[PDB]
């Protein structure tokens, strides 16, 4: 750990989910779109 | 899902309650108890 190949320090991270141990309340974002009216569109609102 | 409607209001007659709040516990309950 002095400054300073594989001696070489490095960060490391897992990502371990735990998602179906209970309801889901964490999600990845989902894009809207700008709205037109009085033409026949295909809407999907809150699913 | 841990759900709680409320109103409070100025017993006779109707009155109805709006939802308020909805919590995504997934907790295993039995019982509840007052805090006066």
């Amino acid at each position: 750990f002095q400054p300073t190949v594989g001696y070489q320090p490095y960060r490391v991270v897992v990502l371990s989910f735990e998602l179906l141990h209970a309801p889901a309340t964490v999600c990845g974002p989902k894009k809207s779109t700008n709205l037109v009216k009085n033409k026949c569109v295909n809407f999907n609102f809150n699913g | 899902y841990f759900k709680i409607y409320s109103k409070h209001t100025p017993p006779q007659g109707f009155s109805a309650l709006e939802p308020l709040v909805d919590l995504p516990i997934g907790i295993n309950i039995t019982r509840f108890q007052t805090l006066l």
